[PDB]
RNA sequence: GAGUGGCGAUGAUCUGUACCCCGGCGGGGUGGGUGUCGAUGGAAGUCUGACCGGC
RNA sequence: CCACAGAUCCCACCCGGGUUGAUGAACGA
């Protein structure tokens, strides 16, 4: 008499006492375990046992699952099941260790590691992009500033002037790396970029009159180099914000239709995931961000944010101060909505959810 | 501020800024939380503010629980895991070395507990049926607690039947009597009664029963050991 | 120039460790099993970077970093085993943007060492002489 | 004779009454805390001296 | 009981420290 186990780690067969008598090893692959366990929910046995029972021949086998007793009569044998029995017990008292004795794995360490994964897969049977990508996007925000920071207060100890000239980062960044000395600096070459008529003639006209330093070939290259890293993640930036559109349109529609790609990702990291942020009643949803502030209002009974991360919806951050409160609350009740039709199912309904709160804007702005 | 150590593994007190006594559990993600709970770092180690009136077996520590059978490296199988909110401080509690199985049967549910597991290498979500151990024999060791929370009218027979499946003989059981979900029109100090028979009547040795009030209305939980 | 510089060097170390976190955790969504295996950044990054999907690692593209036989064969049995997501060529992309990055800036790096080093021994030789370069600016 | 346009959970109120001001409202300033950064700003603001050892 | 040893201790010279720091002094590119 034969009593035979299925698990993850392979078929094993017992004799009465708790002995193993022979075994059969699965393939460490999700793929199949995966199937051969679905497929042993209707009875069927795994293809493992079914060559554990040739090896062995034996006379009278006894199976764990009721299911599977008439599936293998009609493979040649006779068969019955005993439920919670000794032998099942004696098996999975020594679990953590007979993996590693019938070769399933080398170590502990990595059968979990696996069993983990096959339960993730098993379960996943029966969004986590969009939130790295904006998270690596909000680090390169913070990197390009940081560096066009540095860069300015750096290159103008060459040409301090050209520092109020240009507003903008990119631009300032794209002087340094094509020219590094001011008196490369040439008409034709800045054409060569769109800077109108009259700023060429000012930025050149601040170059021939600077009261900058006159320095080496190595220590403006050595600036340049900063230069062309801040180019560099600007182009990054704009590929990620494409990579990122994409994903969250598809993962969730109507909250993208509300906030757009960046802010809706941004959302779904706080929250931690879409099905969080679907939970969530809008009046947290209008503070995500803002925890420091929040729980300062929460200890002390003070005054609390109106607005957390909501803050970058342009509606919000250009109005005036007493309309902010309104048409946060009102996006926030919004986005709760979107958030629940993205999650649980489907349907694009962004639409009217933008007209709905448009109109709230405009009464809004009406006072 | 201040944390320090409790009778119990793993298992902290936080003194506060006002004066205040929360529990809370050594972060095993540190910077990420479950719910919407606190994060607290003191003496550079992060730790998760333990809501009583979430988590039952917080509740049932604040009510006294003589001896928490939930350790460093314990092997529990966790019936009726749902979102993830109290298995997520036992796997706090539990760390690397140790192993906790969440079983779920809906689904709706389940989606949040992915997440929860996803970021967790101690726990191994399962979508089965707590009344068909068979549905997952094939992935579960044997335990050494067997931390049951379901609502179901027969959950005490659930918990028994899963006991003699998964359970160690001198395991411990943490079972969870929910009065409401076994009968509304019955007192739930009469079912407290006849469910803890239930375990006797089998053979599960009685050591606590706690009340869960404050934290959970009409529930208690029953501590117990398996022979 | 001295002070920018170790300035800006002291803006890349913070951004490198920045990048190479963030990176990791991106990663790990579909190769969970490198993150403890590679403990080293710069040699994180030149995976992700040089490889892409799990499945096209090998073995003497491997052996070109200075990975010693036994790593090789653990690397690629991790990814073989591996528990991660299975995910598009426009995902994996996106990730690689910051692995060239992070690369990017160990190069930077490494040049404005050296740069600092020649300017910092012009300008202050016995400061140098007793702490580095770096730490003298 | 055909099509449109019609309160409402698929959602009104309460409090950021800021102060008071001039003409409930316009505008005004003074406020709050909060996002940015800054300034140069403000911090016993920049250790110690009798003998140290080897013999 | 003395004898002699022992090593310690200084003790002071002696040397080096040392008028180009003895001291103690709680970290964070």
């Amino acid at each position: 008499k034969i009593y035979l186990i299925e698990h993850v780690i392979g078929a094993v067969a017992y004799d009465e006492n708790g002995n193993i008598v022979d075994y059969i090893t699965n393939p460490r692959d999700l793929g199949k375990i995966t199937e051969e366990l679905l497929n042993n929910e209707k009875g069927i046995p795994f293809s493992a046992t079914v060559e554990l029972l040739k090896k062995v021949n034996p006379q009278e086998v006894v199976v764990e699952n009721e299911a599977e007793v008439p599936k293998l009569q009609a493979l040649g044998y006779r068969v019955s099941y005993e439920p919670y029995s000794k032998v099942s017990r004696i098996f999975r008292e020594s679990l953590p260790k007979v993996a590693i004795d019938i070769k399933f794995a080398s170590n502990e360490e990595d059968y979990y590691n696996f069993l983990h994964e096959l339960s993730l897969e098993y379960t996943r049977r029966k969004d986590l992009l969009a939130i790295q990508a904006v998270r690596a996007m909000d680090d390169i925000d913070k990197t390009i500033n940081l560096f066009s920071e540095r860069l300015r207060e750096w290159y103008s100890i060459h040409f301090p002037e050209l520092d109020k000239l240009i507003e903008d980062h990119e631009e300032y960044a794209t002087i340094v790396s094509r020219f590094g000395d001011r008196g490369f600096l040439t008409i034709d070459s800045l054409k060569e970029l769109g800077f109108n008529e009259q700023r060429i003639n000012r930025i050149l006209d601040a170059a021939k009159k600077s009261i900058g330093a006159d320095i080496s070939e190595d220590d403006l290259s050595a600036m340049r180099m900063i230069a062309n890293t801040i180019l560099d993640l600007y182009n990054i930036r704009r590929n990620l914000n494409n990579y990122l559109e994409g994903v969250m349109k598809e993962v969730a529609p109507n909250v993208t239709a509300l906030v757009g790609p960046a802010l809706g990702a941004r959302l779904l990291s706080i929250a931690g995931s879409l099905d969080e942020l679907a939970k969530m009643p809008a009046s947290t949803i209008q503070v995500l961000g803002a925890e420091k502030a929040l729980f300062r209002a929460l200890r002390s009974g003070g005054r609390p944010p109106k607005h957390g991360i909501i803050f970058q919806y342009p509606a919000i951050h250009t109005s005036p101060r007493w309309q902010r409160g309104k048409i946060a609350r009102a996006l926030a009740a919004k986005l709760a909505i979107a958030a629940r039709v993205d999650a649980f199912s489907g349907r694009f309904i962004g639409d009217q959810l933008n007209e709905q709160l448009k109109k709230r804007i405009d009464e809004i702005k009406e006072k | 501020i201040t944390v320090k150590q409790t009778n119990m593994e793993n298992i902290y007190e936080c003194e506060f800024n006002d004066g205040s006594f929360r529990l809370c559990t050594r972060n095993l993600v540190p910077n990420f939380n479950v719910y919407g709970e606190r994060l607290i770092k003191y003496e550079g180690v992060e730790y998760r503010e333990w809501n009583a009136f979430r988590s039952k077996l917080a509740g049932a520590i604040l009510k006294g629980l003589k001896t928490n059978p939930i350790r460093k490296g314990t092997k529990v199988l966790y019936l009726g895991a749902a979102s993830g909110t109290t298995i997520s401080h036992v796997s706090d509690i539990i760390e690397l070395n140790g192993k906790a199985y969440g079983v779920e049967f809906s689904p709706r549910v389940v989606r949040e507990l992915l997440l929860v597991a996803q970021r967790r290498p101690n726990i191994f979500p399962l979508l089965a049926d707590a009344r068909f151990p068979q549905s997952y024999k094939s992935v579960v060791e044997n335990v050494d607690v067997l931390y049951v929370d379901i609502a179901q009218p027969d959950q005490t027979d659930i918990a028994i039947y899963n006991a003699k499946f998964f359970l160690k003989v001198n395991g411990d059981m943490l079972l969870v009597i929910k009065a409401r979900s076994i009968d509304v029109t019955k007192d739930p100090k009469e079912i407290y009664k006849t469910e803890v028979e239930k375990l006797e009547n089998s053979n599960f040795e009685t050591i606590q029963i706690i009340n869960l009030d404050p934290y959970d209305k009409d529930h208690a939980i029953v501590l117990s050991k398996y022979k």
